[PDB]
């Protein structure tokens, strides 16, 4: 009961799955073949980890995932990798040819040969759910795959189980890793037409946990591997509320309840807190206060802006570790008397906290200090436009010269569809204006 | 995989396309006769790109030898990696082309091409994915200059949503002799411009410049010159052949590179490049964007960049990559159009070729690829001007309609990269 | 106050129906419009070749004339 499935599109959605259900398991005691040999419901069981596990007969603890790309490369190295008795054959699923970079080609003219066997998988998974909650989709804005073919499935996710939610985790471009030049059309194309199915978006821009593993880690040029294992940890703290149990455990629904005030201003702003190398926390143990502290400093943010320049609409603290309330009380008393936070005058300001008490963990070989509490801060603030209209700007610069656009409406696609797209970022980045004016 | 039929026409073609074979060839780890015999994995890791698994673990070049004349083929067959490729997929008739493209293109051309369209349906017909085609070629003569475009319309018939690549060598007084050239130049360029999607331009007056002025050869071969040519499609094709992020398959490569679909003339580039009588990071960058290190005689300094594509060769620090290659954009920021914002991408490969510890590989759409083709028509129309010659081509049954349509649809691609050179964002 | 509860659930009911009903259609639309869009385009690629084979024919066919 509680079931949630997660769904890998493209190769960062692989990747970053990839890096997530590495970490999951390592959090819950579940071995690279699926065993886990503290849990003693064989077969089955109703416990916290079983809302991102399912279980055989045989005992062995199954992700309830799909992977899915157009090429196979990525996902081949799931099927021979460490993890790889990990999931059943069915839930890897490739093609033979990919997007190239291209939505029309990940929406359309690949995405349609592919879609109905995805949605197949999917129910397969669904039928074993005894209340499945929703779906966690990983995906990439620039990929042709991780934007076209995300849009497909989650329109078709619509059609197929109606309100039920669905979550998504974004890549959000960025020069220094960038592979396309036309990634900020697959950007716009992809956000347009998956607004209306999604119900929360955690945007991750990859310059920003670029410059953490560079400015945190001491990482000279960090790779997808670096940037990854930084990412699973953010999504590990997002999702821990679902697959741990406790007395101050605060489920993600409401987190959600107070994170999206109309459905269109749907994504929360993530900062996470410690990011430390292990040479430099050998010293320091970093108190609640402390990384509390740091979860309101922009260079720890998952999105680059500048939440001083916008509104607050929420505030959520997710405490992960040695953690109890009387501490984080402190913390936040101590943080409003010094650090810039205006909310609208719409809303409450108080700050919403969950804490889960296992402390977190790392995989071995990472960078990333094993530490004894650790903080992820979701704040819905009105300066994540920013993010938008750095998109935006680019989109207009090729736009306004059509550069490019013969390869999408080669393969079918519309002027129309661009402008129709830009008029809706234009309408977000206008709703994100609107909500920020104080009340008459 | 993802499988490139190879295809060269031609004299030159043939000749470049053999030198390309024995330098991939040796990159993987591939004997002349075909058995493998390298030392790393990433050799073969992408191998069914160029290459067919035969019977005894042998790997046969997914290539196709087209002449009109058996000349240059049986000395390819008699090459050092002659013994290489398949004896089926040479395609030769008797009759030459004469340096003419109408019978490249319309005779005898048009004659041997269902033969050649044979054999492509079947290399086509093995393939897990195809992904597209690559030509070998020269504008200058008649049979890869005719037939060679003939060759692409038809294929391009049979397989339309596949990438048409070519490696397209253009003529130069400083290496020719032959007079049409600039006629069969002009011709081919027009049936490039409508029917392929990614052409390199390998230019021979600066194949000749850079073996002369740099290399220091007074008297330059056609064997120095394709020198000059194996170690750039080794470059080009490195991110298609070998593990990789960046323009890995053809397709991704256009869509990065072609902003328009008729400004697909690509300039390549390759560093270092210096005589035999006689490097870091910093010094491999600005060698490979330096006109003296283009494969076209274009100065890209006379006109702007609409994208580039990097490849840097070898062990080095990536960050230091990424410094200089973020420092040569924002010191020539004048060159790089500003509402194609990113457009310089930068791809990394850790294996270097035989002789070298770094090497750098350039590819660039610039609108100073007019200057080639301004060169081209303007020997097209001293010639044209007079009627002379044309009694080559209307012996073959064309009009003089078609060299008119030819001039004006490269006096159109000129007036198309000035357009984009002097459009602006603001 | 019965009636105003059961006409509160038969509208949730009907506005998730008529969501997934025009999610459907819209979608249907865009996938119909987008096979004509791109075989239309690939019609018009093709049509252009056989017009350059048909003039390889009339080439021949005028070289044959003059002799
Ligand atoms: C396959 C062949 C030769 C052949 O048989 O083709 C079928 C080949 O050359 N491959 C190379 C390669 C490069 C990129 C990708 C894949 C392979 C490489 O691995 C190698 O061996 O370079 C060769 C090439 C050289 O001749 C030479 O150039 C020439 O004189 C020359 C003459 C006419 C045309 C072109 C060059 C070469 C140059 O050229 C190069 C390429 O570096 C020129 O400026 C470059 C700087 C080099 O320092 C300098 C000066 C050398 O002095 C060096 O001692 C040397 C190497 C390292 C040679 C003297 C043997
Ligand atoms: N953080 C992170 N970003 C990635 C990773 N892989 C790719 N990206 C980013 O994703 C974008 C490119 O999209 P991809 O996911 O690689 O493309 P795709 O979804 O496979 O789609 P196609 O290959 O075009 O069919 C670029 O912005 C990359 O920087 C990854 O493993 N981690
Ligand atoms: N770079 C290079 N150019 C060549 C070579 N052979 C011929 N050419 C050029 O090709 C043009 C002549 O075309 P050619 O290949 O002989 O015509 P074809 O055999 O009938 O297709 C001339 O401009 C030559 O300079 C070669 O091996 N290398
Ligand atoms: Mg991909
Ligand atoms: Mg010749």
């Amino acid at each position: 009961m509680r079931e949630c499935i997660s769904i890998h599109v493209g190769q960062a959605g692989v990747q970053i799955g990839n890096a997530c259900w590495e970490l999951y398991c390592l959090e819950h005691g579940i071995q690279p073949d699926g065993q886990m040999p503290s849990d003693k419901t064989i077969g089955g069981g109703d416990d916290s980890f079983n809302t991102f596990f399912s279980e055989t007969g045989a005992g062995k603890h199954v992700p309830r995932a799909v992977f899915v790309d157009l090429e196979p490369t990525v996902i081949d190295e799931v099927r021979t990798g460490t993890y790889r008795q990990l999931f059943h054959p069915e839930q890897l699923i490739t093609g033979k040819e990919d997007a190239a970079n291209n939505y029309a080609r990940g929406h359309y003219t690949i995405g349609k040969e592919i879609i109905d066997l995805v949605l197949d998988r999917i129910r397969k998974l669904a039928d074993q759910c005894t209340g499945l909650q929703g779906f966690l989709v990983f995906h990439s804005f620039g990929g042709g795959t991780g934007s076209g073919f995300t849009s497909l499935l989650m329109e078709r996710l619509s059609v197929d189980y109606g309100k039920k939610s669905k979550l998504e985790f974004s890549i959000y471009p960025a020069p220094q890793v960038s592979t396309a030049v036309v990634e900020p059309y697959n950007s716009i194309l992809t956000t347009h037409t998956t607004l209306e199915h999604s119900d929360c978006a955690f945007m991750v821009d990859n310059e920003a946990i670029y410059d953490i593993c560079r400015r945190n880690l001491d990482i000279e040029r960090p790779t997808y591997t670096n940037l990854n294992r930084l990412i699973s940890q953010i999504v590990s703290s997002i999702t821990a509320s679902l697959r741990f149990d406790g007395a101050l455990n605060v489920d993600l629904t409401e987190f959600q309840t107070n994170l999206v005030p109309y459905p269109r201003i749907h994504f929360p702003l993530a900062t996470y807190a410690p990011v430390i190398s292990a040479e430099k926390a050998y010293h320091e143990q970093l108190s609640v206060a402390e990384i509390t502290n740091a979860c309101f400093e922009p260079a720890n943010q998952m999105v680059k802006c500048d939440p001083r320049h916008g509104k607050y609409m929420a505030c959520c603290l997710l405490y992960r570790g040695d953690v109890v309330p009387k501490d984080v009380n402190a913390a936040i008393a101590t943080i409003k008397t010094k650090r810039s936070i205006q909310f609208v005058d719409w809303c409450p300001t108080g700050f919403k906290v969950g804490i889960n008490y296992q402390p977190p963990t790392v995989v071995p070989g990472g960078d990333l200090a094993k530490v004894q509490r650790a903080v992820c801060m979701l704040s819905n603030t009105t300066a994540i436009a920013e993010a938008w209209a750095r998109l935006d700007h680019k989109f207009d610069l090729m736009y306004a010269k059509r550069a490019f656009v013969h390869w999408y409406v080669g393969e079918g696609m519309e002027e129309g569809e661009f402008s129709e797209a830009r008029e809706d970022m234009a309408a977000l980045e206008k709703d994100y204006e609107e909500v920020g004016v104080d009340s008459v | 995989m993802r499988e490139i039929v190879h295809i060269q026409a031609g004299q030159c073609g043939n000749q470049i396309g053999a030198k390309f074979w024995e330098v991939i060839s040796d990159e993987h780890g591939i004997d002349p006769t075909g058995s493998y015999h390298g030392d790393s994995d990433l050799q073969l890791e992408r191998i069914n790109v160029y290459y067919n698994e035969a019977t005894g673990n042998k790997y046969v070049p997914r290539a196709i030898l087209v002449d009109l004349e058996p000349g240059t083929m049986d000395s390819v067959r008699s090459g050092p990696f002659g013994q290489i490729f398949r004896p089926d997929n040479f395609v030769f008739g008797q009759s030459g082309a004469g340096n003419n493209w109408a019978k490249g293109h319309y005779t005898e051309g048009a004659e041997l091409v269902d033969s050649v369209l044979d054999v492509v349906r079947k290399e086509s017909e093995s393939c897990d994915c195809l992904q597209g085609f690559q030509l070998t070629h020269s504008l200058g003569g008649g049979t890869g200059s005719g037939m060679g475009t003939l060759l692409i319309s038809k294929i391009r018939e049979e397989y339309p949503d596949r990438i048409m690549n070519t490696f397209s060598v253009m003529p130069s007084p400083k290496v020719s002799d032959t007079v049409v050239e600039p006629y069969n130049a002009t011709l081919s360029v027009h049936q490039l411009v409508e029917n392929t999607d990614e052409t390199y331009c390998i230019d021979n007056e600066a194949l000749y410049d850079i073996c002369f002025r740099t290399l220091k050869l007074t008297t330059p071969t056609y064997g120095d010159l394709n020198h000059l040519v194996s170690a750039t499609m080794s470059g080009v094709t490195t991110c298609l052949r070998f593990p990789g992020q960046l323009n890995a398959d053809l397709r991704k490569l256009a869509v990065n590179m072609v902003p328009f679909p008729r400004l697909h003339f690509f300039m390549p580039g390759f560093a270092p490049l210096t005589s035999r009588g006689s490097l870091t990071v910093p010094e491999l960058t600005q060698q490979m964007f330096d006109s003296k290190n283009m494969m076209a005689a274009c100065d890209p300094r006379h006109g702007r960049y609409l994208t580039v594509a990097a490849i840097f060769r070898g062990r080095m620090s990536m960050k230091e990559v990424d410094e200089q290659m973020l420092n040569v954009q924002n010191k020539n920021s004048s060159y790089f159009v500003e509402w194609i914002p990113n457009n310089v991408k930068t791809a990394v490969c850790d294996i270097p070729p035989r002789g070298l510890k770094m090497s750098a590989t350039f590819i660039g759409n610039s609108t100073a690829i007019q200057e080639l083709f301004k060169r081209i028509s303007e020997q097209f129309t001293a010639m044209f001007r007079r009627k002379a010659f044309l009694h080559w081509y209307t012996g073959e049954g064309m009009d003089e309609m078609e060299f008119t349509e030819a001039e004006s649809n490269m006096n159109d691609l000129v007036s198309e990269y000035q357009q984009y050179q002097d459009a602006t964002a603001d | 106050k019965r009636e105003h509860e059961r006409e509160v659930i038969q509208k949730a009911i009907e506005e998730n129906n008529n969501f997934i009903k025009m999610a459907k259609e819209k979608l249907a639309q865009k996938m119909e419009s987008n096979k004509e869009n791109r075989e239309a385009h690939l019609a018009a690629m093709l049509e252009r070749l056989q017009e350059k084979d048909k003039h390889a024919e009339e080439v021949r066919k005028n070289k044959e004339l003059k002799e």
